[PDB]
RNA sequence: AUUAAACCUUGUACCUUUUGCAUAAUGAACUAACUAGAAAACUUCUAACUAAAAGAAUUACAGCUAGAAACCCCGAAACCAAAC
């Protein structure tokens, strides 16, 4: 029931990211660990 | 005239008796009458709690039916869903089982939760009275009352306690570890401690049961 | 629907967190807000500042007029902070003026006055009480406190400070908390 | 997804009710009893299932046998035709 | 991240230690339940190192309300204006008494 | 026509010539009157250990615990028991009672 | 990183699969839900009792009783019966 604030957590750290990228959770989630 | 209890039972010569105060509700005041005697294997016996958590899961999982179901593919006009009725019924050993009671018995005693009475008689079958005398004698929220046989039970106790709900009045053959442990208080008859002590007295030596004894 | 009441309550802090966010809640002053204790703070107060306040003068320096027409008007439906405001503006004008010429004798009177006037401004001073949680210490009918009001209740703490104290105390305590405020600052900026 | 804008009805729950409270009494009826009516014997449930326990496929094939006189024909072949397939399953893999 | 967190420049509150050290810490609130198993840390901590605290800094204002809560909560004020929240939720009393003079630094 | 009596407070204070009180019981206590090795008089007797004891508690005002029943197998322990303290005060009481600092806030919300 | 969004500097999309390699090759417009490891004969471990153990049917020259601990999903070409 908390899938959503998973979703988030990605979803922060993506913000700023441009494009489909930073909406797409499949896109956000490589991004993020790409730039962590 | 003090009322001196002794244990029919021989007590073991290593082992010093067990004392506690008996009480009466005939009045509230009337908290010591008398001193009793209780057996050390029985009301002494070593704080083994895990036998009494065992006896919980047991007593709540042995009457346990799950009628959750689900159909699979095959029976569609879950892979791993509940399929029909199911049980979880176990039996304990007999002697762990008596076990457990007994250290139910000596936690309580030790705890100060346990209270021997003489006869369960009220001098008024008003509710209010009992709850006021637990208020007096400082038992808890939830009382206990057990008597010998369903019965030969007083009047007066049944009216009160049937209309109390954390107060529940049991016979002496429905006693369990569950109700003790709900119930932060026991009041035990002088006749009920006799009877349970030849039981789980009894239980002595094995002479194994070549069939039930129903 | 999602059955279940810990996933439902976990939504409405969500829709709280984003209710905060779009509407913040008006400024109040922290004396309104519970948990708050006048007396308790005001010994906390001077007990953090290692001086000694006079606690019935130190509260008659934050009291301050505007303060009084509030319970004067609550009342219809106390003694003021000017004396004790003199007495520290003056004094802070006499020794903010001695530590200018004791380092700098050479410098005119008239440029004396500038720094003096400067590192009294009101926003000087402002900031400062600010900073040091005057404002919520600070007994007024209006919150933000006015920048006047506020000014004129931290020369009052200065002149209950010079009784409870004397002036070598306050002397130090201006030094250590007001002349280091022109540090980095260049004579003609003041 | 999209979550429920409201919560849902509160719940009370009587811990001390005849129900919970008296639960399990009687379950010391063997020790209690002399024996006489063995625990098993308190079971309540479905008749090929009171004092036994086994796993879903005996549990299907005592049921049938039980209540196969008394079970219907679309019932029966039914049962039948998913024991054959957990049969193959179990005893032959 | 750095590119999408924001920093800062080294800087003092108003010069703090330039005359005096001033604590920044003003205001401590302490939230209790007389039985839950999350505030036993938090229970015993009360009876044994509370007092010493105080003690120890007698300018910060502690405030201890025993009362029926799910979580116990611990929130601290700073005189800059600064307000940080702190859950109490099953830790032990070593934790407890850490935490609070990692605080006060 | 059955009143309930106020309830009565578990804390019990020795009292200050608790030898006196004492002494006083074991001469209630038949013939005894301090004699030789009163403090090792043995309380085996049910009747004896029935009398003294529920003498003492309603003139001292404290009980011997069913548990702690049997290790009262002589006077010593009756002596020790009554003369250490019993308080019912809380910790929150007690605490109250520990000459709070200026700084230290306690507010009971229950 | 930065005063500064962009400039300067660094860096050969992801899963699967090939060799522990892809500048190979498969699959993916995106969003939301749904979508795949299941059994106790014996052993170790936790306890009850002990030349006995188990509330009948079992095992035994320390055994015996109870508890806990395990092994997926989707997809053919086909084959046969009975109707249409």
């Amino acid at each position: 029931t908390d899938r959503y604030w998973r979703v988030q957590e990605v979803l922060k750290h993506a913000q700023h990211f441009r494009g489909r990228k930073n909406r797409c959770y499949r896109l956000a989630v490589r991004a993020v660990t790409r730039a962590f | 005239d003090p009322v001196l209890r002794k244990c029919e039972l021989r007590i073991p010569v290593h082992r010093r008796p067990v004392q506690a105060w008996v009480e009466s509700l005939r009045g509230f005041e009337q908290e010591r009458i008398g001193l009793a005697e209780l057996h050390p294997d029985v009301f002494a016996t070593a704080p083994r709690l895990d036998i009494v958590h065992q006896v919980a899961i047991w007593q709540r999982n042995f009457r346990r039916i799950s009628y959750a179901n689900t159909k699979t593919r095959a029976e569609v006009s879950v892979a791993h869903g509940p399929r029909g009725p199911t049980s979880y019924y176990y039996m304990l050993p007999m002697k762990v089982r008596a076990l457990g009671l007994k250290v139910a018995l000596t936690v309580k005693l030790m705890q100060d939760d346990l209270h021997i009475v003489d006869s369960l008689e009220l001098p008024t079958a008003d509710p209010q009275y009992l709850t006021e005398l637990a208020q007096y004698r400082h038992w808890g929220s939830s009382v206990l009352l057990v008597d010998l046989t369903h019965e030969e039970m007083p009047k007066n106790v049944v009216a009160a306690t049937s209309g109390l709900n954390s107060f529940n009045l049991i016979p002496a053959v429905g006693l369990n570890v569950y109700s003790m442990l709900k119930h932060q208080t026991l009041v035990l008859t002088l006749p009920s401690v006799a009877f349970l002590e030849d039981k789980l007295l009894w239980q002595d030596s094995r002479y194994t049961p070549l069939y039930p004894f129903r | 629907v999602k059955k279940g009441f810990r996933a439902a309550f976990r939504f409405q802090k969500e829709l709280e967190r984003w209710r905060l966010l779009r509407c913040p809640p008006p400024p109040v002053r922290r004396s309104e807000k519970p948990n708050w204790d006048y007396h308790a703070e005001v010994q906390a107060f001077g007990s953090r500042l290692q001086e000694t306040f006079s606690l019935d003068l130190l509260k008659t320096a934050f009291i301050n007029s505007c303060y009084i027409k509030s319970e004067e008007a609550k009342r219809q439906s106390l003694k003021d902070n000017q004396e004790l405001f003199e007495q520290g503006l003056s004094f802070s004008h006499r020794c903010l003026t001695q530590f200018l010429e004791d380092e700098f004798p050479d410098l005119p009177a008239e440029g004396t006055e500038s720094l003096v006037s400067f590192l009294t401004g009101e926003a000087v001073v402002c900031h400062v009480a600010r900073n040091l949680a005057v404002e919520q210490l600070t007994l007024s009918a209006e919150f933000p406190v006015p920048l006047p009001v506020l000014r004129q209740t931290f020369f009052a703490v200065i002149g209950a400070l010079l009784q409870s104290s004397g002036p070598e105390r306050a002397a130090l305590f201006i030094r250590d908390f007001l002349i280091t405020q022109m540090t980095g600052k260049e004579l003609f900026e003041m | 997804a999209f979550v429920r804008l409201t919560l849902p009805p509160p719940k009370v729950v009587d811990r001390w009710n005849e129900k919970r409270a008296l639960f399990g009494v009687y379950d010391n009826i063997g020790i209690l009893g002399n024996f006489e009516k063995h625990p098993k014997e308190l079971i309540k449930g479905p008749v090929w299932l009171r004092g036994w326990r086994g796993n879903e496929l005996q549990r299907c094939v005592r049921k049938k046998k039980f209540v196969g006189n008394r079970m219907f024909i679309e019932d029966l072949h039914n049962l039948n035709k998913r024991i054959s397939y957990l049969y193959k399953h179990f005893n032959r893999h | 991240t750095g590119r999408g967190t924001s920093s800062r420049f080294l800087t003092s509150v108003l010069h703090n230690g330039l005359g005096r050290y001033v604590q920044q810490l003003q205001r401590l609130s302490l939230s209790l339940s007389r039985d839950a198993p999350s505030s036993r840390g938090a229970r015993e901590f009360v009876e044994r190192e509370v007092t010493d605290f105080a003690r120890r800094n007698p300018g910060v204002v502690v405030y201890v309300n025993p009362r029926p809560c799910a979580m116990p909560r611990i929130v601290a004020e700073y005189l800059n204006g600064a307000v940080r929240e702190e859950n109490v939720n099953s830790k032990s009393v070593e934790e407890i008494k850490s935490l609070v003079q990692k605080l006060a630094d | 026509v059955l009143v309930c009596p106020p309830l009565r407070s578990r804390a019990y204070t020795p009292p200050s010539d608790l030898q006196s009180r004492l002494e006083s019981h074991i001469k209630e206590v038949l013939g005894s009157s301090l004699p030789n090795n009163w403090q090792d008089i043995s309380l085996d007797d049910g009747h004896m250990k029935f009398r003294l004891l529920a003498g003492l508690a309603d003139g001292l005002g404290h009980a011997v615990p069913n548990s702690r029943l049997h290790q009262m197998c002589r006077v010593r322990d009756v002596l020790d028991f009554y003369n250490v303290p019993v308080q019912d005060k809380s910790k929150f009481d007690e605490l109250v009672a520990s000459n709070l600092p200026p700084n230290l806030k306690i507010s009971w919300s229950y």
